[PDB]
RNA sequence: CUCGA
C-alpha cells in the first residue's frame, strides 16, 4: 500500500519493526548477521565450520548489512536475549 | 538521499576503493591501488560507485543544537564540489544557503552503518523530538505552491455555473482529465470552482457514509465534487484513501494533514508523501506570480494623514512640561502610549489597503514565513525605536523603509540594531551553558523498566466548563494531555469509560474525553515513575519522533535537556527566571505561601505590610513581614470568583500564594510536598517558554525536576 | 582582497590592544553606537563576529586633530543663514551648540525655509527647533557613514543589519579577470578606487610618449617624463589578482591627477567589485530556496564572474645531521613520466600545469639506518634518502607562472643552517562554481545552487535569458528593499529613458536635474546615500523606459516584465520583476573550502588527528554532536568516533588493514588521550588507579 | 554535427492502455526540450472522433431532469462524454439510442451508423425505472484534442439541441518527468520519462508513433531549407 | 555632474543637496 | 568523580575526589565516552547487547 | 474540424536575422515549437571556434608580450570575441605574424584553406614601436561550449595554450504566437519564430541544422518495440 | 589577529 521503496529505504523499515521488539534491537541483529556474511565471503575458499552465507538471493554486489536487513524482513533469523 | 562531490567520497572511501580495485584486477597490488587513487586515474570514478553503492554518510551542521542536527543519508556522487542536501531537512538542521558548511562521517563497523541506517535516517525523522510536530514538511516557497494551486478563486475562468436559460450546466467535467485538457487548451483555471467525477479518491467521510456507507468507498466508484482542479491535483500526492480535503491549504492545514499521516500512516509512506509536496509545491511556486517590486509595496493612502495624529501627541506633552504640569520622566511613557497606538491603527489601515493580488500578502497569509508587523514596518511606518538604555524613544522613527529614513533616523535606528546583534551573541552564550548544565545533569537518566506500575500520575485539566454549558479547551493540552498515558480511567457522567488507563492520549483520543463531558484526566508522569535507576516508559509515554511507546534504552535525559535547550536562543520572567527556577536560587519575587490554611488577616497599611492567618483548625497565628511594594495575587478565593484580591476574611487553603511574584520553591518543598514543588516548577518553567510562543511538552522538563530531587539530606546519622 | 578592503583598513578605529582593554572586559555598552560618533565614527560598518562594536570605520569627512580626537566639519549658520565657511569641531566643541541636519530645506541665498527644523543637541537629543536657534549644520548627507557605507546605493531604505552586511562583504569582493563599473552607484566609487592606492594617477599633467602593456611613460610639459610601472599578476595578501592595466593610448593629453591606469576591481578610475546582472526575481523550481542562487552558464562561457587565484609555495634545502638535503630531480623510485615537467633541477618549469600532488621541486633527504623499520630493512634487503619532494597540495591546480631561487652559494643570505630556497606560483583561473558565494551591496547573500544552460533560464520577450534567479521569499522578510529599488532603477539604466519634455516638466521629475531627463542605454548614475532618487522619481522613470531595438517596451510600469519558461516554452503566468543589479563574487569559494580524509597526521601529545584543511586535518566531533549521537543511541558509532577512528594508536591501523583485507571492523582498544589524563592526574600527586572486578589494579 | 549515439526508447506496460516511455540518455538538456512537445503532440495532434453535441427528447429549456430516470440532464450528459467512438466518414455523423421500459442503458445499446464504431460497448449510461423512457440523439465528429462545449454552441438548434464538450484526443492522460543519467563520465545526459493514458481506441505504441510522426514532419519544414549538419 | 574634478567619466546624480566641501 | 572532574570545577572535584578516596564505578554515559566503552543505553545496554543471530534451519539446496 | 498540413514561410529582416511563421499549428502548440526550436538552436548548431593558441615569446596566460598594449589575458579575451567557420572537421592552424607600430585586427589572420574570418575589423591589440606579435591558432569544429582542453589531458606541451571555444554560431532566438480564439469551431496558434546570428552561418542555415537535429531525434518514436 | 554560518 505505498510507493515502490528506491534505495537504502528497502526493506521498509515499518515492516523490519514489526518482527523486533524495538529500533535498537534491530541494529544488532543486522550487523551481526552482516559480521557472519562477512565471514562467508572470506571463509568460502578456505576451511569449514563457516558461518551461514546469504540466506537469500543476494543481487550484484549487494552490501551485506542490505542482504542481512532483508533476510531480518523474511522472518529468516532467530534471535538470543 | 544527499549528494557529496565526488573528490571528497574518493578520499572518504579510498581503502574501500583501493580494495576493489586491487580486486578488479586495475591495480597489481594494493599498494599500487593507493597510487591510482592519489593520482586520480579514469578508473576509480567507476569503481567508486561500486562502493558507495547503499553505504550510508553522516550529515552534520553546527552548532548541533538537538540529535537532529545530525542526520544519515544515501549518498549520490555528484560533479562539483559542494554537497547537495534535501530541502525539507534545513529546517531540523536550521540551514539557510548563505554559505552554511556541512560535515560528512563516514559510519564504518556493520554496526555503525547499521545504527545510521535504522535509527538515523532522516526519512526516519520526520517529526521534533520536542514537541512531535513534523519537520521535514513543506515550508517556505512549497507551501507557497500549494496555498497557491488550491485557493478558491471567484471569478476565476472556466468556472462552474448553473443551468438557466438556453444553456445547461457549464463547467461540469466528466473526469480530471478533461479539467486538464481544458486547462491545457486555456478555458479552465486551475483555481476555480467545478463540478469533477472523481474515480480514484476517496471522499470525506462525510460523505463517503450517505454515497456508500455500506461499503467503504472503493477505488473505481465514482463521486461528484465541488472543489477546483488545483486541489484535485492536490489530493493525488498524498496516499490514496486519505479523506479527500476541499480546504484552502494554508501551512497550518499542511502541518495538520502530515501529523495525522504520521498518526495514522506508516513512516515510509509520510516520507514519500512529503517529497511529493514538495515537488508540487516548487513547481506551482515557480508559476505562482509571487514577486517583489516597489509597487507592490503600498504605503497606506492616509499616510500623512495617519503620522500628523500621533506628532500631536508627542507635542502635546510639551506644553504640559512646559507649564511644569507633567514630569520629564512621565513624558516619555505618555509619549510612547502615544506612538504605539499610531502602529496598531496603521495596521488597520494596512491590512485593508493590501489588496489580496498583492505577492508579500500571499507570501504571508499562506504561512510561509514573515508576521504582518514587519509588512507594517516594511510599508507603514518603523515606529518608536528604542535607544541602548532601554525606553523607547519619545521621538519616532517616522519614515517607511518605503519612503526613505533620515540621516538621523538611521543613526538612531543603529543603536537598537547594534545592540540587537550584540545581546543576541550574549544570549547564545547564555543559552548554549544552560544546556550542558542540564545535559549533565539528566545524562544518566534512560529508560530501564518497561512498567513500573506506580498510582502516583498528576491530573490534568483537559478542558474548563463555561457557566452556560460550553467547554473551553485548556491552552496546555497540547503540552500537558498529548503523549502522556492515563493514570484513571476516563469517566464521563454515564459509567461508560471514554478511555482505558494505559492509552496513549493521541488527538482523536483526545476528541473522545473531550465529546464526553469528561473535562480532568490523571495522567502516568516521570516525576511520579517510582523505579530504583531509571525510568519506565508506562510513565513516560509515546516517544515524541518515533510516535509510540518509547522503546527501553533510549537515553530520554539528554533528549529533555536538547529539546529544552535548542529554543533557549530565543527569549527576552525571561531566560534568567528559566536559570532561577532550575538552579533553586531564593527568587527575585520571593512572594510569601500560606503556611497554614485558615482566615487572612488583612492589616495593610502605608509604613509597611505585615499579613497574619489565623489557622482554619486549631494551630496558631502565623505572621509574615512584607514591603508594601508588591501586590497582592487576585487568589481564586472560595466566592468562585477568580478577581478576588486577597482581603482579610478570606478562606486561603495552606501553601497559597500570597502576594504576586515568584514563590519560593525551597519553601514550597517543605509545606506542599516534593510532588508540588515538582509541578509547580514544571509550570513555572513552562509560564516563561508559553510566553514566548515555544511549546515543549511537560514531558521533558519533567525529566529534569526528577533529577533536581532525587536526593535527601540527613537530621541524625 | 580588493583595493576597498585594503583602504578600510587602513582607516580602522580598534578599541582593542595594550592601553585600551581587553576583550573579556567589554560590555553591551562600549559596543553600541553613541551619538558623538556622528560625522566622526561609523554606526554601520562594524564586525558583526565577536568584535562587534569594538572595531569601527572613520567617517567618511572625519580627520584627526593633533591631540587624538575625530574633528568633523559643519557649515557655520550665522543669522538663519547658511555660510559656506567650513569649521572642524571636535565632539564636546559639538555639544557646546546646535546642528541641524543636512537634509534641511535652505533657500538659494542660505535662509531656511521652514521655521523649525530638526536638530541634535548635547547628550544627543535630537529634536525640532526655531530656525533663529541654528548655530551650524552637516556638510554632507552622507557625513556620517563610512566609505564602504557610502558606496551603498538607496541605503536609505535598508535595514541596519542588512547594511552592516553589504559594507562588510564588499570588502570580501573577489577582483574579477575583467571589471565592469556599475550601472547604479553612490558617487564614493571613484574616491574610493583612487584613494585606495591601487590605480596609476598621473602626478603632473603632459602627453604619453610611450605606452606598453609593462609600462606607461608620460612627457610633461616642461620637458621631464616619468614613467608608471604597471604591476601584472601579481599576488595579493589573501591569493587574489592584483594587475593593473593601461587605460590611456600613445600620444593621449592626459592633465595631473586623472587615472592613467587602474587595478583590480576598478573601472576607469570607479571601484568595480562585482558586475551587472539581468535578474530576475521569482522561484524557480525549489533550486533557489531561501536564499540559494540559481546562475546562467554564460557567466560560465563568457568569464562574467571568473577570477584569478595565486597560491605560493615554500620549500627550502637544509643542513641535517646525517649530511644536507639536496634539491635534485634524481628521485629514488620516481618513474621518469611524473618527473617529466622538471627541468634539471628537479624545478617545475614555467607554464606547466600542476594538479594536486605532482611534484614541484625535488628534495631528498638523507636518513639514517637505526630509522628504518624491521619490515624496511627487510624490503630494503629483499631488493639512504628518503623523498621530501614539494608536493601540490590536495585542491590546489593551476599554470606555473614564476619561480625564485635563492643559494648560499650564490651570495643569497638565507638564515643559518639553510642551503638553497625555492618559491614556486601557481595561478588558477576560476570560474564560478557551484556553491560559490555571491552577494549584493544590501547584504542579500547566497551561494551558487544551480548553473542552468543559457536556454533553460527564464527569458524576456525578445529572447534575451536572464542571468540570475533570485528567490523572493528571502527578500521581504529581510528589509532590503535596497535591492528591488536597484534593480528598477538597473533597468532603467540599461534601457535609458526619456521624460515627456513637451506640455512642460512632467510634476514628479520637476526636482531632477535636466541632466537626467533624458539618458541612452547603459547610462551611468550615482544615487547618493540619504539624497538620491526617490520613489516618485523612480516611478516616472519606469513609466518612461527607452524601446528596445525592436521598438518594444519589455518591462511595465511597475518594473515587472514577461518571461517564458525556456524549460517548457509556456510564458510564466504572472509578470515577474526583472531589472539590472550589481551582483560580487565574494571570498567563499569551493574550490577552497571544500576538504575530506581517510587518514593523515596526528598530534603527538593527544594522537587525535590534526585540524585544518591546510594540515588535512579531520573534523571535530564536540561534544554537542556527542550529546546527539547518544540521544539518537547510536552507541556502536559513537564508540567507533571516539575510538578506532580518532586515538586508538593499534585500533586505526587495525581498522585501515581490515578495510583493505575485506574481513569486518575489529573491537577498538583505549584512547592514547586518556593514558595521558592518567599520567597527567599522577602529575599532580594524584594516585589514580583502573580495578578489575576483582579488585587488583591492572597496568 | 557527429554522433550521439545510443539513445533507446523502452516501454514499460501498466495497463491494456497505459504504458511509460523512457528515451535515453539524451544530451543536455535535450529530455526537457523535447518531453513537452511530444506530450502536446499527443493530447492536441492524434486524429480521433467524439460525440459533439447531442439531444434529449423532453428537454427544450429546462435541462434539469428527465422523468423515469435516476441521473439528471448534466449526469447524462457526463457519462456520455466519456463515450469512446471512432469514425471514418470526416462530416458529422448522426446517432440515435432509444430505450423504453426499466432497466439499465448501455453503450451497447447504441445505434452506430456506418462509418462509426463504438469501443466501449460496456459503459454505464443510465438506470432506466418502471415504466421509464429514455431517447436522446448523439451527433459524432471527427477532430483532435480538446474543443470545449461553448464554442459547440451552434451545434445545438433552438429546440433542444445540447452541445457537450468534444474529447476528440484519443489520449487522456499525459505527464512526464527528465531525471539525469550518466552513460560514462559526466552526469549532465537527460533521460525523458513519458506516462502515458489513453482509451481503448489505440495502444500507446501506435499514440506515440503518430506523434513522432507528425512532430518529424513538422520539423522537416525546417530542415528542407537548406541541409546542413547534425549527429545520428 | 558628479565628481567633476579628476578627469573621470560622467555619472550623472539624483543629488537635491549640494557638495560644500569635496572629500 | 569522572562525570563532575568533566563539568565544573575540575580542580575543586579532584581534591574532595582524592581526599574521600572515591572510587568511580564506570557505569555512566560520560564516563564510558570518556574511556570508549560502549554507552549503557541505546544499543550499548545488555538487554540488546549480547544476541547471537541464527539463521532458521530453512536453507537453499547449495 | 480536421487538418490542412501547415506551411513554413521566411521574412529577412537583416542578412543575419530571419524570423519564420509556421502555421496552422493546433491550439496551445505554438509556444512549444517555438521554445523546442529555440533550445536546439541555443545549443546544438555545428560550427567553429579556436581551440588553443600560441605565442612565440610567452609561455602561460599571465604574463605579457613587450610593445603590445594589452596582456595575454586581455588578448585571449579579445579573440574570444573571434568568428570563423571550417571546412576541414579535422584540427587546422591558422597564423598572425605583425610588427608594430599600429593596431593588430583580426584580418590580419592568415587563416588556411577551409577556414574564414568573418569579421576582420575585430581590435586585437595595440602595438608601439618596440611590439612585435607572432600567433599560431589551432581552430577546430564542434558545437556548443567545451572548456579549453588540459595539456595534462591533450598531449600538448608547455608552450600551448588552451582556451575555451565557443562554438555556437547562433545570436539571439525569441518567439511570439498569434491565437485566433473566435469562439466558434476553428481556433489555430500562428508562430513567428526569430533567429539572429553571427555571419558564421545564415539564420536559415541555423534553423535548417535544428530541423535536421530534431527529425533524426524524434525519428526514435516511429520504431515499434 | 581578521573572517564565515
Amino acid at each position: 500500500g505505498y510507493d515502490t521503496p528506491l534505495g537504502i529505504t528497502n526493506p521498509p523499515i515499518d515492516e523490519l519493526l514489526d518482527r523486533v521488539s524495538s529500533k535498537y534491537a534491530l541494529v544488532i541483529y543486522a550487523a551481526k548477521r552482516a559480521r557472519q556474511i562477512n565471514d562467508y565471503y572470506n571463509q568460502l575458499g578456505e576451511g569449514i565450520l563457516e558461518y551461514v552465507g546469504p540466506l537469500v538471493e543476494p543481487g550484484l554486489q549487494e552490501k551485506p548489512l542490505s542482504i542481512a536487513l532483508r533476510e531480518i524482513h523474511a522472518d529468516l533469523l532467530e534471535h538470543t536475549e | 538521499q544527499c549528494g557529496l562531490p565526488k573528490l571528497m567520497a574518493l578520499e572518504l572511501f579510498k581503502p574501500f576503493v583501493m580494495k576493489r580495485l586491487v580486486d578488479l584486477n586495475h591495480a597489481q597490488n594494493i599498494k599500487s591501488a593507493k597510487r591510482m587513487v592519489e593520482r586520480q586515474r579514469p578508473q576509480v570514478w567507476d569503481v567508486l560507485e561500486e562502493v558507495i553503492a547503499e553505504h550510508p554518510v553522516l550529515l552534520n551542521r553546527a552548532p548541533t543544537l538537538h540529535r537532529l542536527g545530525i542526520q544519515a543519508f544515501e549518498p549520490m556522487l555528484v560533479e562539483g564540489k559542494a554537497i547537495q542536501l534535501h530541502p525539507l531537512v534545513c529546517e531540523a538542521f536550521n540551514a539557510d544557503f548563505d554559505g552554511d558548511q556541512m560535515a560528512v562521517h563516514l559510519p564504518l563497523s556493520a554496526e555503525a552503518q547499521a545504527e545510521a541506517r535504522i535509527l538515523m535516517l532522516s526519512s526516519n525523522n520526520i517529526l521534533s523530538p520536542a514537541s512531535g510536530r513534523p519537520l521535514a514538511m513543506p515550508r517556505l516557497d512549497m507551501v507557497t505552491g500549494l496555498y497557491y494551486l488550491t485557493t478558491e478563486v471567484p471569478g476565476d475562468t472556466g468556472e462552474y455555473q448553473p443551468a438557466s436559460g438556453d444553456h445547461p450546466e457549464t463547467g461540469v467535467y466528466s473526469s480530471p482529465a478533461e479539467a486538464i485538457m481544458a486547462a491545457d487548451r486555456g478555458v479552465l483555471s486551475v483555481r476555480a470552482k467545478i463540478k469533477v467525477r472523481l474515480t480514484q479518491l476517496r471522499p470525506p467521510v462525510e460523505i463517503e457514509a450517505e454515497l456508500f456507507g455500506h461499503s467503504g468507498w472503493q477505488p473505481g466508484d465514482a463521486w461528484m465534487a465541488e472543489t477546483t482542479l488545483g486541489r484535485v491535483m492536490f489530493n493525488e500526492l498524498l496516499p490514496l484513501g486519505y479523506p479527500f480535503v476541499n480546504k484552502q491549504m494554508h501551512k497550518k492545514v499542511q502541518a495538520a494533514i502530515i501529523n495525522d499521516l504520521a498518526e495514522r500512516y506508516p513512516m515510509i509512506v509520510v516520507a514519500q508523501t512529503v517529497d511529493k509536496l514538495k515537488d508540487a509545491g516548487f513547481y506551482w511556486a515557480t508559476r505562482s506570480g509571487v514577486t517583489v517590486s516597489m509597487a507592490d509595496v503600498l504605503v497606506p493612502p492616509r499616510k500623512k494623514e495617519i503620522l500628523d495624529h500621533y506628532e500631536e501627541r508627542a507635542d502635546k506633552v510639551e506644553k504640559q512640561f512646559q507649564r511644569g504640569a507633567l514630569n520629564h520622566d512621565e513624558r516619555n511613557e505618555a509619549l510612547v502610549e502615544i506612538w504605539k497606538e499610531a502602529t496598531d491603527e496603521v495596521g488597520q489601515a494596512l491590512r485593508e489597503h493590501y489588496p489580496d493580488d498583492n505577492p508579500i500578502i500571499t507570501i504571508v497569509d499562506s504561512g510561509a514565513t514573515g508576521n504582518f508587523t514587519q509588512t507594517r514596518t516594511l510599508a507603514g511606518m518603523k515606529g518608536l525605536v528604542t535607544n541602548p538604555k532601554g525606553e523607547f524613544i519619545p521621538r519616532p522613527v517616522k519614515s517607511s523603509f518605503r519612503e526613505g529614513l533620515t540621516v538621523l533616523e538611521y543613526f538612531i535606528n543603529t543603536h537598537g540594531a547594534r545592540k540587537g546583534l550584540a545581546d543576541t551573541a550574549l544570549r547564545t552564550a547564555d543559552s548554549g551553558y544552560l544546556t550542558r548544565r542540564l545535559v549533565d545533569v539528566s545524562q544518566d537518566v534512560i529508560v530501564r523498566e518497561h512498567d513500573c506500575q506506580t498510582e502516583r500520575g498528576i491530573v490534568v485539566e483537559l478542558a474548563e466548563r463555561a457557566p452556560d454549558g460550553t467547554l473551553i479547551r485548556d491552552p496546555y493540552i497540547e503540552t500537558s494531555a498529548y503523549a502522556r498515558t492515563l493514570g484513571t480511567d476516563a469517566v464521563d457522567e454515564a459509567g461508560n469509560v471514554i478511555v482505558e488507563r494505559g492509552q496513549d492520549l493521541g488527538d482523536p483520543e483526545i476528541d473522545a474525553l473531550l465529546a464526553a463531558g469528561i473535562t480532568q484526566v490523571k495522567v502516568r508522569s516521570v516525576l511520579t515513575c517510582a523505579t530504583s535507576t531509571g525510568v519506565c516508559a508506562t510513565c513516560y509515554g509515546r516517544s515524541m519522533a518515533t510516535g509510540k511507546l518509547v522503546d527501553i534504552g533510549e537515553a530520554v535525559g539528554i533528549v529533555a535537556a536538547q529539546s529544552i535547550g535548542e529554543p533557549g536562543t530565543q527569549l527576552t520572567g525571561g531566560l534568567p527566571r528559566v536559570q532561577e527556577l532550575f538552579e533553586a536560587r531564593v527568587p527575585r519575587g520571593k512572594a510569601p505561601i500560606a503556611d497554614v490554611t485558615g482566615r487572612v488577616r488583612l492589616e495593610d497599611g502605608e509604613r509597611f505590610y505585615k499579613i497574619t492567618i489565623v489557622p482554619d483548625d486549631g494551630g496558631e497565628e502565623v505572621v509574615y513581614d512584607k514591603i508594601s511594594k508588591r501586590q497582592r495575587l487576585r487568589v481564586f478565593k472560595h466566592e468562585d470568583g477568580s478577581e478576588r484580591v486577597l482581603s482579610d476574611g478570606d478562606h486561603v487553603e495552606v501553601g497559597q500564594q500570597l502576594m504576586e511574584g515568584s514563590a519560593d520553591p525551597h519553601e514550597v518543598l517543605r509545606v506542599q510536598g516534593p510532588r508540588e514543588v515538582q509541578i509547580h516548577l514544571v509550570r513555572e518553567v513552562q509560564e516563561v517558554y508559553r510566553a514566548q510562543g515555544v511549546s515543549i511538552h511537560d514531558k521533558h522538563i519533567e525529566v529534569i525536576v526528577r533529577q533536581m530531587l532525587r536526593r535527601v539530606t540527613i537530621i541524625d546519622s | 582582497n580588493n583595493p576597498l578592503s585594503g583602504l578600510t583598513h587602513k582607516r580602522r578605529l580598534s578599541a582593542l590592544g595594550p592601553g585600551g582593554l581587553s576583550r573579556e572586559r567589554a560590555g553591551l555598552e562600549v559596543r553600541d553606537v553613541h551619538p558623538s560618533h556622528y560625522g566622526r565614527m561609523c554606526p554601520i560598518e562594524t564586525p558583526e563576529g565577536p568584535n562587534i562594536g569594538l572595531i569601527g570605520s572613520l567617517s567618511v569627512y572625519a580627520r584627526v586633530n593633533p591631540f587624538g580626537f575625530i574633528e568633523t566639519p559643519y557649515r557655520k549658520v550665522v543669522d538663519g543663514v547658511v555660510s559656506d565657511e567650513i569649521v572642524y569641531l571636535t565632539a564636546d566643541e559639538e555639544d557646546r551648540h546646535v546642528v541641524a541636519q543636512a537634509n534641511s530645506p535652505i533657500d538659494a541665498d542660505g535662509r531656511f525655509v521652514e521655521p523649525r527644523v530638526l536638530v541634535r543637541r548635547k547628550a544627543g537629543e535630537v529634536e525640532y527647533v526655531p530656525s533663529s536657534e541654528v548655530d551650524y549644520m552637516d556638510v554632507s548627507p552622507r557625513q556620517m557613514v563610512s566609505v564602504a557605507t557610502a558606496m551603498i546605493p538607496f541605503l536609505e531604505h535598508d535595514d541596519a543589519n542588512r547594511a552592516l552586511m553589504g559594507a562588510n562583504m564588499q570588502r570580501q569582493a573577489v577582483p574579477l579577470v575583467r571589471s565592469e563599473a556599475p550601472l547604479v552607484g553612490t558617487g564614493m566609487e571613484l574616491r574610493a578606487a583612487i584613494d585606495a592606492g591601487d590605480v596609476v594617477v598621473a602626478e603632473e599633467s603632459g602627453v604619453i610618449e610611450e605606452v606598453s602593456a609593462d609600462y606607461i611613460t608620460v612627457m610633461h610639459d616642461n620637458g621631464t617624463r616619468r614613467t608608471y610601472r604597471m604591476r601584472k599578476f601579481a599576488r595579493s595578501n589573501h591569493g587574489t589578482c592584483a594587475n593593473q592595466c593601461p587605460i590611456v593610448d600613445a600620444g593621449d593629453r592626459v592633465e595631473a591627477g586623472q587615472v592613467i591606469a587602474d587595478g583590480p576591481c576598478t573601472d576607469d578610475g570607479e571601484m568595480a567589485l562585482g558586475k551587472n546582472l539581468l535578474v530576475a526575481i521569482m522561484p524557480w523550481e525549489g533550486h533557489n530556496y531561501e536564499d540559494a542562487i540559481i546562475l546562467s552558464n554564460r557567466l560560465v562561457e563568457e568569464d562574467v564572474l571568473t577570477s584569478i587565484h595565486i597560491e605560493e609555495h615554500e620549500i627550502d634545502a637544509r643542513d641535517t645531521k646525517l649530511g644536507a638535503e639536496e634539491i635534485t630531480r634524481d628521485i629514488p623510485n620516481i618513474s621518469d613520466e611524473v618527473l617529466a615537467d622538471l627541468d634539471e633541477r628537479g624545478i617545475v618549469r614555467i607554464g606547466a600545469e600542476v594538479r594536486d600532488g605532482d611534484i614541484l621541486v625535488g628534495k631528498v633527504t638523507p636518513k639514517g639506518e637505526t630509522e628504518l623499520t624491521p619490515e624496511e630493512r627487510l624490503l630494503r634487503a629483499i631488493f639512504e634518502v628518503r623523498d621530501t619532494s614539494l608536493k601540490v597540495p590536495h585542491g590546489e591546480s593551476g599554470k606555473v607562472i614564476g619561480i625564485r631561487v635563492f643559494s648560499r652559494e650564490d651570495e643569497d643570505e638565507l638564515p643559518a643552517g639553510v642551503n638553497e630556497l625555492v618559491r614556486v606560483y601557481v595561478a588558477q583561473k576560476r570560474k564560478i562554481s557551484d556553491g560559490d558565494k555571491l552577494a549584493g551591496r544590501h547584504g542579500n547573500k547566497g551561494v551558487i545552487g544551480k548553473i542552468l544552460p543559457v536556454e533553460d533560464m527564464p527569458f524576456l520577450a525578445d529572447g534575451t535569458p536572464v542571468d540570475i534567479i533570485l528567490n523572493t521569499h528571502g527578500v521581504p522578510r529581510r528589509m532590503n528593499i535596497g535591492q528591488i529599488l536597484e534593480t528598477h532603477l538597473g533597468w532603467c539604466a540599461h534601457s535609458g529613458w526619456k521624460v515627456d519634455a513637451a506640455k512642460g516638466v512632467p510634476d514628479w521629475a520637476a526636482r531632477l536635474p535636466d541632466e537626467l531627463l533624458e539618458a541612452q542605454p547603459n547610462a551611468i548614475v550615482s544615487t547618493p546615500v540619504f539624497d538620491g532618487a526617490q520613489e516618485a522619481e523612480l516611478q516616472g522613470l519606469l513609466s518612461c523606459t527607452l524601446p528596445n531595438r525592436d521598438g518594444d517596451v519589455l518591462v511595465d510600469a511597475d518594473g515587472k516584465a514577461m518571461l517564458f519558461d525556456g524549460r517548457s516554452g509556456e510564458p510564466f503566468p504572472y509578470p515577474v520583476t526583472v531589472g539590472y543589479m550589481y551582483i560580487m563574487k565574494l571570498h567563499h569559494l569551493v574550490d577552497d573550502k571544500i576538504h575530506a580524509r581517510s587518514t593523515g597526521p596526528y598530534s603527538m601529545i593527544t594522537q587525535q588527528p590534526l585540524g585544518g584543511k591546510a594540515q588535512f586535518g579531520g573534523q571535530r566531533f564536540g561534544e554537542m554532536e556527542c550529546w546527539a549521537m547518544q540521544a539518537y543511541g547510536a552507541a556502536y558509532t559513537l564508540q567507533e568516533l571516539l575510538t578506532i577512528k580518532s586515538d586508538d594508536t593499534v585500533g586505526r591501523v587495525k581498522v585501515y588493514e581490515a578495510i583493505v583485507k575485506g574481513e569486518n571492523i575489529p573491537e577498538p582498544g583505549i584512547p592514547e588521550s586518556f593514558k595521558v589524563l592518567l599520567k597527567e592526574l599522577q602529575s599532580l600527586c594524584l594516585n589514580v588507579e583502573v580495578l578489575s572486578s576483582d579488585g587488583a589494579a591492572i597496568e | 554535427m557527429l554522433i550521439s549515439q545510443r539513445p533507446t526508447l523502452s516501454e514499460d506496460v501498466l495497463t491494456d492502455n497505459r504504458s511509460q516511455f523512457v528515451i535515453e540518455p539524451l544530451e543536455p538538456g535535450f529530455g526537457y526540450t523535447l518531453g513537452n512537445s511530444l506530450r502536446r503532440t499527443l493530447l492536441s495532434s492524434i486524429p480521433g472522433a467524439a460525440v459533439t453535441s447531442i439531444r434529449i427528447d423532453g428537454v427544450l429549456h429546462e435541462f434539469t431532469t428527465v422523468p423515469g430516470v435516476k441521473e439528471d440532464v448534466t449526469e447524462i450528459i457526463l457519462n456520455l462524454k466519456s463515450l469512446v467512438v471512432s469514425s471514418e466518414e470526416d462530416e458529422p455523423v448522426t446517432m440515435y439510442l432509444r430505450k423504453q421500459g426499466p432497466g439499465e442503458v448501455t453503450a451497447g445499446d447504441i445505434v452506430p451508423p456506418a462509418g462509426v464504431t463504438v469501443h466501449n460497448p460496456g459503459m454505464h449510461i443510465a438506470t432506466l425505472n418502471d415504466k421509464g423512457k429514455l431517447e436522446v440523439e448523439l451527433v459524432v465528429e471527427r477532430g483532435r484534442g480538446y474543443v470545449p462545449a461553448v464554442q459547440n454552441r451552434a451545434s445545438g438548434a433552438e429546440i433542444g439541441r445540447i452541445p457537450v464538450d468534444s474529447i476528440y484526443s484519443p489520449v487522456l492522460k499525459v505527464t512526464y518527468k527528465v531525471d539525469a543519467t550518466r552513460v560514462e563520465q559526466r552526469t549532465d545526459f537527460d533521460k525523458l520519462i513519458l506516462d502515458v493514458e489513453t482509451k481503448n481506441s489505440i495502444s500507446p505504441r501506435d499514440a506515440l508513433a503518430s506523434a513522432g510522426k507528425t512532430l518529424v514532419e513538422l520539423f522537416g519544414l525546417a530542415r528542407e531549407l537548406n541541409v546542413e549538419a547534425e549527429g545520428i | 555632474s558628479n565628481n567633476s574634478v579628476p578627469g573621470a567619466p560622467n555619472r550623472v546624480s539624483f543629488a537635491k543637496l549640494r557638495e560644500p566641501l569635496e572629500v | 568523580w569522572l562525570s563532575a572532574a568533566s563539568f565544573q570545577e575540575t580542580t575543586r572535584v579532584l581534591t574532595d575526589a582524592a581526599i574521600n578516596c572515591r572510587s568511580d564505578k564506570l557505569n555512566g554515559l560520560k564516563e564510558n565516552v570518556i574511556i570508549g566503552k560502549l554507552i549503557p543505553a541505546g544499543t550499548g545496554i545488555n538487554r540488546y547487547r549480547n544476541i547471537a543471530v541464527q539463521p532458521t534451519e530453512e536453507a537453499r539446496a547449495a
